[PDB]
């Protein structure tokens, strides 16, 4: 349930929250928000396990 | 098992040269994002093509 963004185009200003998350594009092979090549999602989960 | 480790050098590196003549299946470089691999100034890359 706890997640953390892993991809973005620009960095953040100090104390900046941004929620808008489409399928990130890792350079070329345009993602068009259609999850093509180089398309990883910024949403990443942790391994919070006992 | 007999993969060649060869030094190629005395020239200029590149990254976008792989988007015109090679129809890709996978394109992964870990430890450094492939994007900067054009400007990256390598020191006698031990080329392993197989």
């Amino acid at each position: 349930n706890y997640l953390y963004r892993l991809f973005r185009k620009s960095n953040l200003k100090p104390f900046e929250r941004d929620i808008s998350t489409e399928i990130y594009q890792a350079g070329s092979t345009p993602c068009n928000g259609v999850e093509g090549f180089n398309c990883y999602f910024p949403l990443q989960s942790y391994g919070f396990q006992p | 098992y007999a993969w060649n480790r060869k030094r190629i050098s005395n020239c200029v590196a590149d990254y976008s040269v792989l988007y015109n003549s090679a129809s890709f299946s996978t394109f992964k470089c870990y430890g450094v994002s492939p994007t900067k691999l054009n400007d990256l100034c390598f020191t006698n890359v031990y080329a392993d093509s197989f």
